[PDB]
DNA sequence: TCCGCTCACAATGCCACACGCTCGGCCGTTATTCGCA
RNA sequence: CACAUUCCAUUAAACCACACCUGGCGUGUGGC
C-alpha cells in the first residue's frame, strides 16, 4: 500500500521518495513489456 | 492582478492563495530579536528593510 | 512613493461613487490623522498633496485665539502680526514638513480612513440619488428585516428603510419580497441607513392613484382628503372642479375593479370611495355612512364635532374600534 | 392538486388559504416558502401534488423542476428528480415536465417527482426516439411572419414599418441596433402583440436581462407568453442560468416540432454579464472583453435556425450601442455580420419625437425573395429606391404621411405607384 | 482476540481477494499536478480516497455516499486509513 | 523537554524526537526488559500501542480520558496487523480464532 | 572416503562519502486514447 | 411504473506543522 511508501509534496525540487515503489514499477513495466512479447508476431526468444 | 491586490489590501474577502506558510518562532523558546539579515536573487527588488 | 499614491488614487473601485476630489480629500485626512498619530501632541495638520502628480508637502495649524490651551495649536492675536497674519482664524501654515505616509500604522489608519470615507461616500450617493424618488413609488427587494426596521434593496448598493411604528401585525416581511411605500423623510447626515420610506401615510394611496386613475394627476379631478387607519379602514375624499365627470362613479372603475386592485395592493384594506362636502356636517355625515345620523354638531371654541347616531344602522355606524368614526375624527 | 393555479394566483389568496388551513403565521415569509408550507399542508390532508415546470440537470446527476414565474430559481418551490429518470426516459435540461409529486421526509426538503405525464407536452412514448437539436439541417426562412394586425391604430404603424423595412420569418435573426433613449421597449411589446395576434399557434418567449424591475412587471402580465427576465438586481450567475434554461427550453420545444420565438433584450448586456460570470482566459482586448467570453453569447445567437424537418426557432435579440464604454462596441462589431437582418433606430430620429425612429436606409434582410412573393417585392424595391435618396428625418415623415392616411400596406404600395 | 498465528507457504486466490485492485502502469504520480494515477502505483481504486471522506474528482464529496463508486475514475468514499 | 500528545511523522504513526520540537521520548530495550522484569502488562501495553501504535486507539483513550473514564481498550496493534499482511505479500493467511 | 579448518561474509558495530528530507546513444516496439453511462 | 444519491433558529463538520550536513536525521555503496 502506499501509505508505508509516502510520497509527499516537498518544498521545491526536493521531493521525498523511496526504494521498493521503483522495484516492481519496474516489475510492471517489464509485465508490460513482456505482454508485448506474449501475443503478437514473437519468436523463441519471446518464450525465453 | 495590482488592482486585486490593492482592493484585497482596502476592501474584499480574504485573502483566497497563501495557505499561511509564514514561518513562527518554534513553542516554547523566547527572545528579542536584535539583527535581520536578508539575501535576495538578481532581478528580484529588494524591499524596504533590505 | 508618490507613484504607489497615483496607483491608489487612480485604481479606486467605484470611481463613480467616488470622484476624484473625494479620494484626494480621504487621503488628506488619513494622513492627517497619521501625522496626528505620529506625534505625541495634538496638532492638526493637512497635506496638501500635488492633486494632479506630485508628492506631499504637509502644513500646520495654529487656530489664532488668545487661549493658550494646548499650545501646538495656539497662536495669540497680539503676538500674530509677524508673517502678516493679521487674521483672526485661519492661520493653518507650512511649519511642518516631513511626513511619513507609508509605514505600517500610517498604512493601516489610512486603509481605515479610506474604509470610512467611501462608506461615507456611497451613503451619500445612494441617498441623494434615490432621494429624488421621495413622492412617487420604490419598488424593491428587502435586504433584511430587523425588529426596529426592515432594509430593503432597491438597486445597485441601494438601501431604503421601512420604520417598526409604521409596520402592521397583519403586515408581514422576511428577506425577499418586495414591499413599497413613499419615502417620507431623507437625513443625509445620519450616520447609517437614512432613506427612510413609510406606509401609513394617507397620501400614498393617492400617489396609488395616480400610478393607477388615469383621472387623477391631469387637475381635472381633486383627491383632497384620504382617512387611513392602516390596516382597519382606508377612505379616500375627491372632488371634480369639472362639470362633465363624477367623483365616486369615475374613479370606482367598473364594480370594483380598480378600488379593490389598489386595495389587495395595500394589503386587503377595505376602501370606501367617500365624497368630502364644502362645509364639515356633509363631510362627517358621508365620513359614517351608510349610516343615519340624528344630530350634527360643530363646535369651534372646543375644536369638535357631535355626531349622535340613531338605532337601526348599529353595525354600520360603529363597527371596529368606532372605525366608521375613527377615520372622521382623524 | 396542480401548482399553476397557486403560482400564477395573487398572494393574497393564499395568504387566505394558509389561514383558513389553521397554519402558522403565513403572511410573515416570502412566497416561496409560503406555496411550500401550502402544499405540505394539502399533501398531509389531501391526495397527491401535480406539479410541473422546466428541468434543469446539474453536474451533480440528479434533476431540478423550477418554475417560469420565478425565473427558474433555487428554492423550496423545486421539484427533485432522480437520475433514475433522467436514465429511464432519458432526459435533458430544458424539459418542459408535468407531473405527480409527493412531500419530503426526513433528510429531504424538496418535493420527489413519482410519475412524468407530460414532457414537453409530448408522450413519452413519442419523446424517446426522437432527433437532437444540434443535428438538425438549418435552413432559410420560407413562411413570413405577418406583423401587421389590420386595424391600423396609432402606434401600430410601427409594425407596418417593419414589415416594410424587416420582413421577418420562422428561422431568422434580428439584430435592433439602438442606442439608449429611442424607444425600443414598446416596439418590441408591439412586436410580441402583433406576432401573438396573428400567429397564437406558436410559443411566445421574451428576455429581459439587466432590465428595470417596473417594466419586468409590466411586461410580465401584458403580453402573452411566460416572460421571463432576470434583472439588474442579481448577479450574472442568474443571467447565465436563466440564459440557458430559456436556450434548453427552446431547443426542446423545437425539438418537439414547435415554432419557438424568443425576444431578447439587450443582448450587450447579456454578453456582459456573461464576460464577467465565465473565467477568464487570459486574453484581454479593450474595454475588458476576453476572448472566449463571447463564444456563449455567439452561440446563443447561432441556436435559432429554420428547420427543414419540422418546426424552427426564430431569435431577436436588441445590440444596446452608443453609451460610451468599449464592451458594447466590441460586442456591436463582433455581432455586426452576425445576423441575418438588422433594424437601426438612430436616435437623432426619436429626439425629434418622430417615432418609430427607424434608419430605412441602414435596415435590410437578406434572402426576402423565399418571404414575400414578386410583385410585393418589386413594390418594396421599387419604395427603396425611392426612399434612398432622401435622408433619415424627412424620408420618415414622409412614410408616416403616407402610411397614416392608408391602413394597409398593400394599398400604401399602390397609393405610391 | 486471537492466538497462535500461523507461518506457511502462499495461495494464488487468497492474494486476489485480498487485493482490491491490479496495478498496471509504472507511474506513480502526475508531475504537473499532484493528482494520484488513475491505475498506476499511487492509486485510488485499489488502495482508497487520498482524503478522508472526499471523492477523487470530488463530486461524491457527501457522507450520504458512504462507499458509491465514482462514474468517471472510481473511488470508494471513505476515510484515507483504509489505504 | 514533554509532550502530552502532538503531530505523529508520515511514514509512521509514532510520535518524533527533539527535531519536531515538540516531540517525546524514546523507548528502547533495556527499559522494556526492566519493565518486563516487574509486572505491568496493563502498563507496558499502554507504553507500547495505546500510546504509541495504535492511532484510533490513542484518540479514544483522550476521548475516555476527557471525559472520566480511566478506562482502556484492548485496541490490537494495527502495525502488527501490517506485518501480517506483508508477511502474505510474501505469503501465509493470517488466521485468528479467539 | 571422512574429518577438520580458513575466506566472503553476518554482523552486536559504527564510520566515511554521494546526495536528500560502466557508460553512452539508440532501437525498437509498443501501446500508445481521458467518452458518461 | 419504479430505484432514489436534496442548492448543505443556536451550532457540533471545515484542525495541523516540511532543513543544514564528523554527532538537526535517515537511504545507497564500501570496510573488517
Ligand atoms: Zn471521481
Amino acid at each position: 500500500p502506499p501509505d508505508l511508501r509516502p510520497l509527499v509534496p516537498l518544498d521545491g525540487g526536493r521531493f521525498a521518495t523511496s526504494d521498493l515503489n521503483d522495484l516492481y514499477r519496474r516489475v510492471i513495466n517489464r509485465n508490460n513489456r513482456l505482454k508485448r512479447l506474449l501475443d503478437l508476431a514473437a519468436p523463441d526468444i519471446i518464450v525465453r | 492582478t495590482p488592482e486585486e491586490k490593492l482592493l484585497r489590501a482596502i476592501f474584499g474577502e480574504k485573502a483566497s492563495d497563501v495557505k499561511d506558510s509564514s514561518l513562527r518562532v518554534p513553542n516554547g523558546v523566547s527572545g528579542t530579536v536584535i539583527d535581520v539579515q536578508v539575501f535576495t536573487r538578481d532581478g528580484v527588488e529588494k524591499d524596504k528593510r533590505a | 512613493m508618490n507613484k504607489e499614491i497615483l496607483a491608489v488614487v487612480e485604481a479606486v473601485s467605484n470611481e463613480k461613487a467616488l470622484p476624484r476630489e473625494k479620494i484626494f480629500e480621504a487621503l488628506e485626512s488619513a494622513l492627517a490623522t497619521a501625522t496626528k498619530k505620529k506625534y505625541e501632541q495634538e496638532i492638526d495638520v493637512r497635506v496638501q498633496i500635488d492633486r494632479k502628480s506630485g508628492d506631499f508637502d504637509t502644513f500646520r495649524r495654529w487656530l489664532v485665539v488668545d487661549e493658550v490651551t494646548q499650545p501646538t495649536k495656539e497662536i495669540t492675536l497680539e503676538a500674530a502680526r509677524y508673517e502678516d497674519e493679521s487674521l483672526n482664524l485661519g492661520d493653518y501654515v507650512e511649519d511642518q514638513i516631513e511626513s511619513v505616509t507609508f509605514d505600517r500604522i500610517t498604512t493601516q489608519t489610512a486603509k481605515q480612513v479610506i474604509v470610512q470615507k467611501v462608506r461615507e461616500a456611497e451613503r451619500a450617493m445612494v441617498v441623494d440619488q434615490f432621494r429624488e424618488h421621495e413622492g412617487e413609488i420604490i419598488t424593491g427587494v428587502v435586504k433584511k428585516v430587523n425588529r426596529d426596521n426592515i432594509s430593503l434593496d432597491l438597486g445597485n448598493n441601494a438601501e431604503a428603510v421601512i420604520l417598526r411604528e409604521d409596520m402592521l401585525p397583519r403586515e408581514n416581511f422576511r428577506p425577499g419580497d418586495r414591499v413599497r411605500g413613499v419615502l417620507y423623510s431623507v437625513r443625509p447626515e445620519a450616520r447609517g441607513a437614512q432613506l427612510f420610506v413609510t406606509r401609513s401615510k394617507p397620501e400614498m394611496l393617492i400617489e396609488l392613484f395616480r400610478i393607477e386613475v388615469p383621472e387623477i394627476g391631469e387637475e381635472v379631478i381633486e383627491i383632497k382628503a384620504a382617512a387611513r387607519d392602516p390596516g382597519s379602514r382606508a377612505k379616500i375624499a375627491v372632488k371634480t372642479n369639472d362639470k362633465r365627470i363624477d367623483p365616486v362613479g369615475a374613479c370606482v372603475g367598473m364594480r370594483g375593479a380598480r378600488v379593490q386592485a389598489v386595495s389587495t395592493e395595500l394589503g386587503g384594506e377595505r376602501i370606501d370611495i367617500v365624497l368630502w362636502d364644502d362645509n364639515p356636517a356633509q363631510f362627517v355625515i358621508n365620513a359614517m355612512a351608510p349610516a343615519d345620523v340624528a344630530s350634527i354638531v360643530v363646535d369651534e371654541d372646543k375644536h369638535t364635532m357631535d355626531i349622535a347616531v340613531e338605532a337601526g344602522n348599529l353595525a354600520q355606524a360603529i363597527g371596529r374600534n368606532g372605525q366608521n368614526v375613527r377615520l372622521a375624527s382623524q | 392538486m396542480n401548482l399553476t393555479e397557486l403560482k400564477n394566483t395573487p398572494v393574497s389568496e393564499l395568504i387566505t388559504l394558509g389561514e383558513n388551513m389553521g397554519l402558522e403565521n403565513l403572511a410573515r415569509m416570502r412566497k416561496q416558502d409560503i406555496i411550500f408550507a401550502i402544499l405540505k399542508q394539502h399533501a398531509k390532508s389531501g391526495e397527491d401534488i401535480f406539479g410541473d415546470g422546466v428541468l434543469e440537470i446539474l453536474q451533480d446527476g440528479f434533476g431540478f423542476l423550477r418554475s417560469a414565474d420565478s425565473s427558474y430559481l433555487a428554492g423550496p418551490d423545486d421539484i427533485y428528480v432522480s437520475p433514475s429518470q433522467i436514465r429511464r426516459f432519458n432526459l435533458r435540461t430544458g424539459d418542459t415536465i408535468s407531473g405527480k409529486i409527493r412531500p419530503p421526509k426526513e433528510g429531504e426538503r424538496y418535493f420527489a417527482l413519482l410519475k412524468v405525464n407530460e414532457v414537453n407536452f409530448d408522450k413519452p412514448e413519442n419523446a424517446r426516439n426522437k432527433i437532437l437539436f444540434e443535428n438538425l439541417t438549418p435552413l432559410h426562412a420560407n413562411s413570413r411572419l405577418r406583423m401587421e394586425r389590420g386595424n391600423g391604430s396609432t402606434e401600430d404603424l410601427t409594425a407596418r414599418v417593419l414589415d416594410l423595412a424587416s420582413p421577418i420569418g420562422r428561422g431568422q435573426r434580428g439584430l435592433i441596433v439602438a442606442p439608449p433613449k429611442a424607444g425600443k421597449t414598446m416596439l418590441l411589446q408591439n412586436i410580441a402583440q402583433s406576432i401573438a395576434y396573428n400567429h397564437p399557434d406558436c410559443v411566445l418567449m421574451v428576455l429581459l436581462i439587466d432590465e428595470r424591475p417596473e417594466e419586468v412587471t409590466e411586461m410580465q402580465r401584458l403580453v402573452k407568453g411566460e416572460v421571463v427576465a432576470s434583472t439588474f438586481d442579481e448577479p450574472a450567475s442568474r443571467h447565465v442560468q436563466v440564459a440557458e434554461m430559456v436556450i434548453e427550453k427552446a431547443k426542446r420545444l423545437v425539438e418537439h416540432k414547435k415554432d419557438v420565438i424568443i425576444l431578447l433584450d439587450s443582448i450587450t448586456r447579456l454578453a456582459r454579464a456573461y464576460n464577467t460570470v465565465v473565467p477568464a482566459s487570459g486574453k484581454v482586448l479593450t474595454g475588458g472583453v476576453d476572448a472566449n467570453a463571447l463564444h456563449r453569447p455567439k452561440r446563443f445567437f447561432g441556436a435559432a435556425r429554420n428547420v427543414e424537418e419540422g418546426g424552427s426557432l426564430t431569435i431577436i435579440a436588441t445590440a444596446l450601442i452608443d453609451t460610451g464604454s468599449k464592451m458594447d462596441e466590441v460586442i456591436y462589431e463582433e455581432f455586426k455580420g452576425t445576423g441575418n437582418m438588422e433594424l437601426h433606430l438612430s436616435r437623432k430620429i426619436a429626439e425629434k419625437r418622430v417615432f418609430p425612429a427607424i434608419d430605412y436606409n441602414r435596415s435590410g434582410t437578406r434572402k426576402e425573395e423565399l418571404l414575400t412573393t414578386q410583385e410585393e417585392l418589386q413594390k418594396m424595391w421599387i419604395l427603396r429606391k425611392i426612399i434612398h435618396p432622401m435622408g433619415e428625418i424627412d424620408a420618415m415623415e414622409f412614410l408616416i404621411n403616407k402610411l397614416a392616411m392608408t391602413k394597409t400596406n398593400d394599398d400604401f404600395f399602390e397609393m405610391m405607384k | 482476540e486471537f492466538d497462535a498465528i500461523k507461518i506457511a507457504l502462499a495461495s494464488p486466490d487468497m492474494i486476489r481477494s485480498w487485493s482490491f485492485g491490479e496495478v498496471k502502469k509504472p507511474e506513480t504520480i502526475n508531475y504537473r499536478t499532484f493528482k494520484p494515477e488513475r491505475d498506476g502505483l499511487f492509486c485510488a481504486r485499489i488502495f482508497g480516497p487520498v482524503k478522508d471522506y472526499e471523492c477523487l474528482c470530488g463530486k461524491y464529496k457527501r457522507l450520504k455516499h458512504r462507499g458509491v463508486i465514482c462514474e468517471k475514475c472510481g473511488v470508494e468514499v471513505t476515510q484515507t486509513k483504509v489505504r | 523537554h514533554a509532550r502530552s500528545t502532538g503531530s505523529y511523522s508520515l511514514v509512521t504513526q509514532q510520535p518524533l524526537g527533539g527535531k519536531a520540537q515538540f516531540g517525546g521520548q524514546r523507548f528502547g530495550e533495556m527499559e522494556v526488559w526492566a519493565l518486563e522484569a516487574y509486572g505491568a502488562a496493563y502498563t507496558l501495553q499502554e507504553m507500547l500501542t495505546v500510546k504509541s501504535d495504535d492511532v484510533n486507539g490513542r484518540t479514544k483513550m483522550y476521548k475516555n480520558i476527557v471525559d472520566g473514564n480511566h478506562q482502556m481498550e484492548p485496541g490490537m496493534p494495527e502495525s502488527f496487523n501490517v506485518l501480517l499482511k506483508e508477511i502474505r505479500s510474501l505469503g501465509i493467511n493470517i488466521e485468528l480464532e479467539d
